[PDB]
RNA sequence: AUUUUU
């Protein structure tokens, strides 16, 4: 329903380097649920997964 | 006190063994465990606990009805989809559509199609016309595991109508286990 | 001394000037996951060491017994392991009649023999090793009907014998672990011969260790009807094995001087 | 008299470098003898020392 | 297999 929040990854400090190292470097993004998560209807689908 | 690792200070490749109950806080934080119902929807014994529809078949002869029973990928049952293996009782919920009529049907784990051409011992149960039952077959596999993907991870299911007259129907199917054991959680599925 | 307590100097300060709404900032300090270790790991004759290792993963909840509760395979757990020093048709020659005595039947390879073929049990390990170090048991066996008589001499020949077996005098070879079996009296021998050498270990798929021999005590006197065809056939177990020198599949190495 | 066998160092990994570090580096190969070394009989000699 | 419920 409802989005989970605003998210964004700001530069504070650029990306330092030197001569035998990468001037961009690759990043990913996971995601889970806390100790604390929980759930609680079961409902309908709203996608068929395969 | 709180170590720089619990403050969200990791390294991702540090994880192993899978299954680490790592607690993360921050000033003014902390996991709050609050519940709102009596129990549990999460346990894999109460939510599969709940039937989901299978398929329907619509007869006009009192032919057998032969069907690969398999995990869906549809309802709430596609939380199986997370693991790979399943072992346990199965609930069966059948649906006579009939004016005048008796279904018979069975459950059985076994390939072979000819061992079904009878039913001597395949759990004929009756329903009525009209009626629906719900029979729980049991893990009469040969297999100690069932891949719980295959078209058949779960037993074939048999449905031979004994009809009176012209009457004819439908036999809509649904359908839930009992206390299901789920092994080795593998990667989340794709969407269509 | 410094370089460390940024933990315990901000910790305190924040609870040196906190009030009733408790502490407005928290400090704690510690070594990375990834520190600067080695870590070494040993498995049948090899060694693995690296350097920058990283923290082992595993399935939930695993089990490594491996042994499966339920026995699908009814057999023992070390099967796999004794399979090799399993008994097995180490010959089998036929008793052509009119074979004077001293006259030698068949003889057989030892120890090579037991990987005679890419059929036999011990044949697997014994490509992976170049020495030897192992027990007999032999099983001759020989059957006439009652009507036909005879004797034949079941001997184990060390690699000296073998050497100069024409220099030794045949009657005299009950010397050496044999079973003069008596034909219509008896239809196998039993022969248990352990490592026998002039070297602590034998070079694998040699005739070293000697060989065992079957020769004609007393020719076959087989009467008009009956039959002429005897078959002697020799059977080989091993009381004891040990394969212990490591080499490429089945290359010929020298264990001697 | 007898070799004491075949000594043989593969390659598993492509040595690695960066611009500032050599793309070949030199190797030495050292030899003793084990705690349980024992020697046994003096003989004569093959070879004749300085 | 308090792998019906306490």
């Amino acid at each position: 329903g409802h989005p989970i929040g605003l998210f964004q990854i700001e530069v504070l400090n650029r990306l330092t380097y030197n001569s035998s190292s990468p001037s961009e470097v690759y990043c990913i993004v996971q995601g889970k649920m806390g100790q604390d998560a929980r759930f609680f209807c079961p409902t309908g689908s709203v996608v068929t997964f395969q | 006190t709180m170590s720089p690792n619990e403050l969200g200070l990791t390294s991702a490749q540090d994880d192993g063994p899978l299954g680490q109950e790592k607690p993360n806080y921050f000033l003014n934080f902390r996991s709050m465990n609050v519940d709102i119902f009596t129990v549990s929807h999460t346990k894999v014994d109460n939510l599969f606990g709940r039937a989901w529809f299978f398929m329907e078949h619509t007869f006009t002869n009192e032919g057998q009805w032969r069907v690969p029973l398999e995990f869906p990928k549809q309802g709430h049952g596609s939380l199986s989809l997370l693991f790979a293996y399943f072992t346990g009782e199965l609930n069966i919920h059948v649906l006579f559509l009939s004016e005048r009529g008796f279904l018979r049907v069975a459950h059985t784990y076994d390939t072979s199609n000819d061992r079904v051409n009878f039913l001597s011992s395949n759990g004929v149960i009756t329903v009525p016309a009209g009626e629906q039952m719900t029979l729980s077959a049991p893990y009469y596999s040969n297999k100690p595991l069932r891949t719980v993907r295959d078209n058949n991870s779960l037993g074939y299911l048999m449905c031979k109508p004994f009809l009176t007259g012209t009457s004819t129907g439908k036999i809509e199917v649904y359908l839930s286990l009992r206390c299901p054991n789920f092994f080795f959680p593998l990667p989340a599925p794709k969407v269509t | 001394v410094g370089n460390e307590i940024g933990g315990n100097l901000l910790t305190k300060v924040a609870d040196d000037a906190s009030n009733i709404l408790g502490p407005n900032c928290f400090a704690t300090t510690a070594e990375p996951e990834n520190k600067n270790v080695v870590q070494a790991t040993t498995t049948v004759n090899t060694t693995n060491l690296t350097q920058h290792p990283s923290a082992p993963t595993m399935p939930f909840s695993p089990d490594f017994s491996n042994v499966d509760n339920f026995h699908s395979m009814a057999y023992d757990i070390t099967t796999g392991d004794k399979n090799p020093s399993k008994l097995v048709r180490l010959e089998t020659h036929e008793w052509t009649p009119s074979w004077a005595r001293g006259y030698q039947i068949t003889h057989v390879e030892l120890p090579k023999v037991f990987w005679d073929h890419q059929d036999k049990p011990a044949y697997g390990q014994s490509r992976y090793f170049a020495a030897v170090r192992c027990g007999f048991h032999f099983q001759v066996q020989v059957n006439v009907n009652q009507g036909t008589a005879g004797s034949a001499l079941v001997v184990y020949e060390p690699k000296p014998v073998v050497t100069y077996d024409s220099k030794l005098e045949f009657g005299a070879f009950t010397n050496l672990p044999h079973v003069l079996m008596n034909l219509a009296e008896t239809t196998q021998a039993d022969l248990c011969i352990p490592y026998v050498a002039d070297t602590n270990y034998v070079k694998t798929d040699s005739s070293d260790l000697g060989q065992l021999k079957v020769y004609v005590w007393t020719p076959l006197s087989i009467p008009t009807g009956s039959a002429n065809q005897v078959d002697v056939t020799i059977l080989g177990s091993l009381l004891q094995l040990d394969f212990q020198n490591p080499r490429v599949f089945a290359q010929d190495v020298n264990i001697y001087d």
